[PDB]
């Protein structure tokens, strides 16, 4: 038997139920044995690997290990299993927006998305800072605690960046896909988690997923019929795109972020911010520095703590 | 914590491998013969000297945990390599690692049959020492790199091209040759290899308008005292070293 004095075995975590059931697996909420802490289990799941540990997961360690912060969750440990398996340990969360956010009891005031909101783009603000990109933006991947405090979570997508980059384009789940990718951008940024935020923060109130493509067409075309359709006048050389004539994007359509979504939202702060973060061009799409600095959080109703969940 | 990866002299005098009863000497080989395999493999396989001082690293650290007289450096060296090229985004194919090590470790040898029950055994070895590496280090796999503290000092002490690459030269070998990095944080070590190669070229470097030295502008607690042993040590070491200092020395 070998010496291991910075690897526990999983055990020590008691297993309460498998949360996730997900087609990602699996997520389990546990308890730790001697003290009652909630954790959560994700194993690193092996099964088509032949390149020994996957350097996915290396990767996804990699960036949990580094990223501290109040609106990031938080990687506790690594376990093993004793045998062979591996298993990621994290803080556990109670709830996740896109639950609360499907759930017709649960109720937010403008204040509270308000302060939803606040802390997602200071959670942007941090990884982007110590330059990650999530790549995995959407409401399910936002977690919130207990006491309120919300979390990103998920980054078995994400990925650090740099400084012509080569990053790969199929990124991010298709209703949370910012144009650049679906147009075959490679030579990505920033911005394309933002994109996510403005998706997220619409579906504050529109309570579901604003554009739900089913191909990448269709998803161009949602995107198109909501924020005008995608023109080297809007977006400067966005003609240099491949795709961009060899993919017929419609012609007539219009901006229209401000109307279709003028119904649910009403407050005018909270409109402009959403409009300005659904930015056809990454370049002109505001980064969370601003959006942070945006009227929308320095008005009244002032932000809020989060409560009755 | 910040200091897990560091020792006392004393606790490198303890180590894994003492306790099994191996000399303290017949320890600094195995780690300088663990390192010239990585830097041997790590070549062939056209992988960055930063990837295998990332692998030397995770050898030095993997046997303050495990004793070589359980692990043999030939047997890990390659694990190791093959991880610290799949964390330093140059991944390598298993196979291919196994196919160099082999080389390596035996030249006249015959490769076997990648079909074989002999082969195919020994791929799943790695995997599962790469396991094990992974859960000594406990899955810290981030290290400082040494060369970027290099580079930094050799620009505070406006440098020649020549004194530079002296110390970088200084700095590679430390790793392969001593437990430096063990004990002393990277910025520390930089500064152990730009002060002997200013020694070694006869650079000496002015004394700030202040009266304060330059060591001082990139760590604080370093002293000259320190210094002073240290080069001295590493110095030693080359000395034994057939060859190395050849690579450095003014030939005119
Ligand atoms: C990428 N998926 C995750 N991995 C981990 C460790 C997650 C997590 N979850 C909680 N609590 C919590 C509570 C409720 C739910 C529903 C979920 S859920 O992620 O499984 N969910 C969202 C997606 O659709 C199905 C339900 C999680 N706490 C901490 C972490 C972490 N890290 S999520």
């Amino acid at each position: 038997s070998v010496e291991c004095p910075f690897c526990d075995e999983v055990s020590k975590y008691e297993k309460l139920a498998k949360i996730g059931q997900g087609t990602f697996g699996e997520v389990f909420k546990a308890r730790h044995r001697k003290t009652g802490q909630k954790v959560a289990l994700k194993k690193v799941l092996m099964e088509n690997e032949k390149e020994g540990f996957p350097i996915t997961a290396l990767r996804e360690i990699k960036i949990l290990q580094l990223l501290k912060h109040e609106n990031v969750v938080n990687l506790i440990e690594i376990c093993r299993t004793k045998a062979g398996s591996i298993y990621l340990v994290f803080d556990f969360c109670e709830h996740d927006l896109a639950g609360l956010l499907s759930n017709v009891l649960v109720k937010f005031t403008l204040s509270e998305i308000k302060r939803v909101m606040q802390m997602l783009l200071n959670g942007l603000y941090y990884i982007h800072r110590n330059k990650i990109l999530h790549r995995d933006m959407k409401a399910a991947n936002v977690l919130i605690t207990r006491d309120g405090v919300l979390k990103l979570a998920d980054f078995g997508l994400a990925r650090a960046f740099s400084l012509p980059n080569r990053y790969t384009n199929r990124v991010v789940t298709l209703w949370y896909r910012p144009p650049e990718l679906l147009l075959g951008e490679r030579d990505y940024g920033p911005p394309i988690d933002l994109w996510g935020a403005g998706c997220i923060m619409a579906e504050m109130w529109t309570r579901s997923p604003i554009m739900q493509g089913n191909t990448e067409q269709h998803q161009l075309a949602l995107i198109s019929q909501l924020c005008g359709s995608i023109t080297p006048e809007v977006w400067p050389n966005v003609d240099n795109y491949e795709l961009y004539e060899k993919l017929e994007l419609v012609k007539g359509q219009k901006r229209k972020v401000k109307d279709r979504l003028k119904a649910y939202v009403r407050d005018p702060y909270a409109l402009d911010l959403i409009d300005k973060l659904l930015v056809l061009d990454p370049a002109q799409r505001i980064d969370s520095d601003d959006a942070l600095n945006h009227d929308f959080f320095w008005s009244d109703p002032m932000p809020s703590d989060l409560k009755g969940m | 914590n910040n200091k897990r990866w560091y020792f006392t002299r004393e606790q490198l005098e303890n180590s894994p491998s003492r306790r099994f009863g191996v000399d303290p000497d017949k320890e600094l080989s195995y780690r300088q013969q663990a390192a010239n395999l990585l830097q041997d493999m790590g070549q062939r396989l056209n992988v960055s000297q930063l990837t295998i001082n990332t692998a030397i690293v995770y050898m030095h650290r993997f046997y303050m945990i495990q004793s070589f007289t359980r692990f043999p450096g030939n047997s890990v060296a390659p694990a190791a390599l093959f991880l610290a090229a799949k964390v330093e985004g140059q991944p390598k194919k298993l196979e291919h690692v196994i196919k160099v090590a082999h080389t390596c470790l035996h030249p006249q040898e015959s490769l076997p049959d990648t079909r074989s029950e002999a082969y195919l055994q020994q791929v799943q070895d790695l995997v599962i020492l790469e396991s094990i590496i992974l859960q000594t280090l406990g899955f810290e796999l981030t290290i400082d790199h040494p060369h970027t503290h290099v580079v930094k000092c050799t620009q505070l002490v406006r440098a020649s091209k020549d004194l530079a690459q002296t110390s970088y030269f200084m700095a590679t070998n430390s790793l392969h040759l001593t437990t430096f990095s063990l004990q002393y944080t990277p910025p520390v070590v930089a500064c152990v290899c730009i002060h002997l190669a200013c020694k070694w070229s006869n650079w000496e470097i002015p004394v700030s308008t202040d009266g304060k030295h330059w060591w001082e502008y990139v760590d604080a607690t370093v002293t000259l005292e320190l210094l002073d042993e240290l080069t001295h040590e590493l110095l030693q070491i080359l000395e034994k070293t057939p060859n190395r200092l050849k690579r450095i020395w003014n030939w005119r």
